[PDB]
Formats: structure tokens, sequence, C-alpha cells
């Protein structure tokens, strides 16, 4: 639960701005090679246009449930993740996620 | 038979800033689905470092072109081969930064 489970930070076009170490000893990836990259070149084809859906409602609504997708290992295979975004608004700054992984590696 | 291709053009991160409608029937997406995006985000994972290369050397080639082979990702979800053909431009009146003009085309792998 709680080590399944990390935090990252979104601009408003889907690029990390930020994201918790702790996605090393779960998924491979350094934060740091993570920032300027849009978490759209992660998601498996198949969740696409899913995650595309959930991106809507959630600039319209302003926070949402992603409901089950799969990212691309580090090194190889797809993790199954399922997260909550929340925009962060200031008086749209960035978007805010609580990303849990629901399996292991492939 | 013509093949299917279109033209855009990409800032030199590789965000779409202009798309040749064309698209629709090459790719099935609209322009507008594609315009703001970077192309490595329609890639197959296997590919887009090589994409990302593509485009970092396309800018060192005095303007002349280069070809790159990849998976794109159709309306579909379906992996389509593209021969993407792509050249830097750079109005000589000016030293506004250079751009990349692309033309790209559904073709065959064997
Ligand atoms: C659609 S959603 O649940 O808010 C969502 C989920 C993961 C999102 O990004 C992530 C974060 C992560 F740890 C792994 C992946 C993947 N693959 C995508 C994003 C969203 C938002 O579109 C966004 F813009 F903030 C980016």
């Amino acid at each position: 639960l709680d080590s399944k489970t990390f935090l990252s930070e979104h601009s408003m076009d889907m690029k990390f701005t930020y994201c918790d170490d702790r996605i090393t000893e779960l998924i491979g990836y350094h934060p740091e090679e993570l920032l300027g990259r849009s978490a759209y070149e992660f998601y498996h084809a198949l969740d696409s246009e899913n995650m595309t859906k959930s991106h809507q409602n959630l600039c319209t609504k302003g926070q949402v449930v992603s409901g089950q997708y799969r990212m691309l290992a580090k090194h190889g295979g797809y993790v199954w993740l399922e997260t909550q975004g929340t925009v962060i608004y200031n008086p749209p700054q960035c978007i805010m996620c609580v990303n849990y992984v629901l399996s292991e590696i492939e | 038979c013509q093949p299917t291709r279109f033209i855009s053009r990409h800032n030199i991160e590789g965000i779409f800033t202009f798309v040749d409608h064309r698209c629709v029937a090459t790719v099935g997406y609209q322009p507008q689905e594609l315009l703001g995006k970077n192309i490595v985000e329609f890639c197959h994972p296997e590919d887009q470092q090589l994409l990302r290369d593509s485009f970092q050397q396309v800018v060192k080639l005095k303007g002349q072109v280069l070809s790159v082979m990849f998976r794109f990702r159709s309306k579909n979800q379906e992996w389509l081969w593209m021969r993407t053909s792509s050249f830097t431009f750079q109005n000589p009146y000016s030293d506004e930064i250079e751009y990349i003009i692309c033309t790209n085309t559904n073709v065959k792998n064997s």
C-alpha cells in the first residue's frame, strides 16, 4: 500500500515537473530522467484513449480517479497503476498525482 | 497508387506546430489532436529514443534531409509504420530559431 504509493507533479501539458524517489524501487525510473517528459510517453497503447478521457474529466471537474492503466517500466514490461489526480489552481498551476501501483512487473 | 503522406512542422523539441489535414487519411487523427503534442507521444516505446535522437540530429545537419522509420499509433490504437523525412528551415533574412519540416508517409516494413 504505502510503499507502493508515490507522488508526482505535472504541468498542464502532462509533463513531469516532480516525482517521488519511491518510483525507483517500483518502476525503475529515476525522477530526474522523468522531468520535461509527457506522461503520455509512458502509457501502454491500449490505455491511451482512456487516459485522454480522464485528463478531459480532470480538467473539466478538477479531480479524477484514472481507473486502471499500465506504465512502460524502465527495463521492459508494464506495471499497472491507478492514479488520483487533482488540479491545483491558484487565485491552473499544476497537477498533483497520487499514484498507486496495483501489480508487480512483466 | 499514391502513398498516404502528410506534412507537419515541429519545434526542435518535437512538438507539432503545424499539421497538414492529409493526416486524417494517413493516421486517422484530426490536425488538432496532433497540434501541441510531441511526436514522441504517438511513437512506439522501442522507437521513441531513435526519434528523439533524430530530431536532435536533424538540426546539426546543415538543413539536409534526415529520414527515420518508426511505429506510429493510429487513431485506432494500431502501430503503423511511418517513414518521416525531415529537414530544418531557417530564413536567412533573420536569426530566428530554426524549425523542422517533416513529410510523414505510411510505408511497409518488409
Ligand atoms: C488522468 S489522471 O489520473 O489525472 C493522470 C494519471 C497519471 C498521470 O501521469 C502519470 C503519472 C505516473 F506516475 C505515471 C504515468 C504513467 N504511465 C502517468 C497524469 C494524469 C493527468 O492527466 C496528468 F496530467 F497529471 C498526468
